[PDB]
RNA sequence: UGACUGGGGCCUGUAGAGCACUGAUAGGGCUAGGGGGCCCACCAGCCUACCAAACCCUGUCAAACUCCGAAGGGUCCCAGGUGGAGCCUGGGAGUGAGGGCGCGAGCGAUAACGUCCGCGUCCGAGCGCGGGAACAACCGAGACCGCCAGCUAAGGCCCCCAAGUCUGGGCUAAGUGGUAAAGGAUGUGGCGCCGCGAAGACAGCCAGUCGAGUGGCGCCGCGCCGAAAAUGAUCGGGGCUUAAGCCCAGCGCCGAAGCUGCGGGUCUGG
RNA sequence: GGGCGGUCGCCUCCUAAAAGGUAACGGAGGCGCCCAAAGGUCCCCUCAGGCGGGACGGAAAUCCGCCGGAGAGCGCAAGGG
RNA sequence: UCCCCCGUGCCCAUAGCGGCGUGGAACCACCCGUUCCCAUUCCGAACACGGAAGUGAAACGCGCCAGCGCCGAUGGUACUGGGCGGGCGACCGCCUGGGAGAGUAGGUCGGUGCGGGGG
């Protein structure tokens, strides 16, 4: 799917979502990118449906960069059980995404096809998106 | 390229950004002081300029002092600069990341390939008087195997790169 | 290295440091915390014989006479890489004992 | 000597950030093994848009990782601080079922008038009073008594209902206002900076006539669809459209058991 | 809700909101011993790894040479040291 | 007061690694020996003792260098005591006191006490 192959611990806490992105906020790999406006946890099966869609669209195409990882585990209790009795089982993996993170990138394809393939992705994603180019993304000195 | 800048007393950085006037700063080993270009203007300039080419800053002293844009502090959300740093020059072999042209068409545009432009601005040393530009590299016998990097380029004597050589510059990598 | 620094095992004041060189043998009484020498003596660098262990005692007795004169009574013995043997300042006078 | 506050000195590993340690990580370089083509079994040899250690470059993640690190908090000293403060010894208790709200975490499904702790508040015991249509804990305010006096607070000034159909500039035509999302649309109004227009086709019939404003994404204000549940409906009601709605100024009034004015009581202190 | 299941004392880390303390049938491990030298003191000595080089010798049997401030070691969990 | 070297403290890498020059009259070390004191799980390697034929090769002292290492502003943000907002809610904005970390300009092959010997 897209999960870590080793972890110190199998389950972890939930945690809040503060603003900003801290990092990941400038393009730096391909030509066109997809940036986030709303904070959310993004599941692996979403990231995938987004990946396969990208490629689907422009078959035999360029390169895609998935600049995010589902490192965080998702717990959920079996159906129709009561509370307590300790934490759930781990049922999947997600990645924490906050406003400004650049999630995806493509390179080496017609501006025409880039604009399009990125737009289809946002339809796979539970948040609001925006598309971007290659402007003052020059953090050299 | 030119740009009207203006002295700051150090008052209300919030007020200035809301009144169109992006704050920044100028510095070098003799003078660091505080300035406010206009967003409107700086955009036309930096979008063409960046930090491969050189700006000059006309103050209330006629002094159009020559500069390079060291650092730009972005907003994280709704991309939109907050602050600019200006490196005051004269005649010393200072650094900068002069761009590269990628003239040509590798063999990897036919047996499944794309060009990846790993590091399309490389760092170097040379006095302000000497300001090279597009340091082209030719690509044509670069198939899907591995690919060229570092010191394999076209360096005008005066140019003295500060890299390795090993830092990868480009590659020819497969399709989807 | 010869780390050693048993001299670090000094608690309760007044250090009698000793230096053994291939030709010579020197010694200074130090008051630390202050960071200051009070009294001293040396081998032929004090103007003396060309022997070894005999010479040692002589510089020893030397240090004794000079210290008691200042009002200094008791101390604690050093040499970092001592190996307390041969060239010893087994002298009367100073109250560091033994 | 108190709470609280000013000035100093220690102690601390959170928010935030970072990748030096522990682990995780996407891509490229460099490169042990292994797979596999060239091929010989006497074992070597060359290649491979295969899987791939260690290491380096770029880019990141972490309650049980930290090179780093605030605001604050803890404590000690010197001061202000006369308070239904404080400290010491003793007589009398009740309580040991809490609840909502705000902020910081865990559990839960970033569900619950859910549940666990931590910091604060109000109800409890202020279901006494004003605002909120009605309503313990949201806003205003801590009610000794009396008065056909005066000023205010939240919230209000078209009628029900006390006080402005008050003044000046904008927006909205859906009754939006009068409570819903992904995603859709030449609805409007205000900014843009790009095409290219006497190589005078943007729209129309042979391109001549035609003789000018045409398209293109992108920002901001206000609104439109998306919008189906069970006894009779409604924003509290009537009713409101250059407003009695929304935005921005300005002056004035109404409004409590709060604050003044006058008279009285009781308890402390003087 | 009660049962069936699980648990009941003790230590280490996190939850713990940069003093202390702090809950849940919250996340994750250990103890119910051992040492007659594994104790006292005095005098000595310094690791793990890595790359060379060496008969039998693996991929560290023992030998030699460089590099290597601690990642080794400290009877057993984890933390601090 | 001014140089050089030998001891010994305080600062805690701006003192460090690596490069390159120097220094033996005096200090210092290496050096000569193993009878003697005292040594080796085997080795005078190390400790130790008696010496002075030789050398500054090694070690140490002193310089100079920025490749790695180390230090590092100013600005501007993140976050936040206290006060107040917008929204129906994940969350977002103002006012007033405080203010990082990364990154940039740049800084660094030390400083400084006490005592000895030599001009």
């Amino acid at each position: 799917m897209l999960m870590p192959r080793r972890m110190k611990y199998r389950k972890q806490q939930r945690g809040r979502l503060k603003g900003a992105t801290k990092g990941g906020d400038y393009v730096a790999f391909g030509d066109y990118g997809l940036v986030a406006l709303e904070p959310a946890w993004i599941t692996a099966q979403q990231i995938e449906a987004a990946r396969v869609a990208m490629v689907r669209h422009f078959r035999r195409g360029g390169k895609i960069f998935i600049r995010i990882f589902p490192d965080k585990p998702y717990t959920k209790k079996p159906l129709e059980v009561r509370m307590g009795k300790g934490k759930g089982n781990v049922e999947g993996y997600v990645a924490v995404v906050k406003p400004g993170r650049v999630m995806f990138e493509v390179a080496g394809v017609t501006e025409e096809q880039a604009m399009e393939a990125l737009r289809i992705a946002g339809h796979k994603l539970p948040i609001k998106t925006k598309i971007v180019r290659r402007d003052a993304y020059d953090e050299a000195q | 390229y030119r740009l009207k800048a203006y002295y700051r007393e150090g008052e209300k950085p919030s007020a200035l950004r809301r009144a169109g006037k992006l704050p920044g700063v100028m510095y070098n080993r003799h003078l660091n002081r505080k300035v406010y270009v206009d967003l409107v203007e700086f955009d036309k300039v930096f979008r063409q300029a960046s930090i491969h080419h050189v700006i000059v800053l006309e103050l209330p002293d006629g002094q159009s002092l020559p500069t390079l844009v060291r650092q730009v502090n972005l907003d994280k959300r709704r991309r939109r600069p907050e602050h600019v740093d200006f490196f005051v020059l004269s005649d010393e072999p200072v650094e900068m990341y002069v761009p590269l042209r990628f003239v040509g068409t590798p063999a990897g545009v036919r047996a499944g390939g794309v060009l990846q432009e790993i590091h399309r601005d490389i760092l170097v040393k040379v006095s302000p008087r000497n300001i090279p530009e597009f340091i082209e590299v030719d690509v044509s016998g670069l198939e899907i195997g591995d690919s060229l990097h570092a010191s394999d380029l076209k360096l005008p004597p005066g140019v003295e790169l500060a890299v390795s050589p090993e830092e990868t510059i480009a590659a020819v990598v497969p399709p989807e | 290295k010869f780390r050693v620094r048993n001299r670090i095992k000094r608690t309760g004041r007044l250090r009698l440091s000793v230096f053994r060189s291939l030709k010579h043998i020197y010694a200074q009484i130090i008051d630390d915390e202050k960071g200051v020498t009070l009294v001293s003596a040396s081998s032929l660098a004090l103007k003396l014989k060309g022997n070894k262990t005999e010479v040692a005692r002589q510089v020893g007795r030397a240090l004794a006479e000079k210290a008691l004169a200042l009002g200094i009574k008791q101390v604690a013995f050093d040499r970092g890489p001592y190996k307390y043997h041969g060239r010893v300042k087994a002298l009367a006078e100073g109250a560091r004992e033994g």
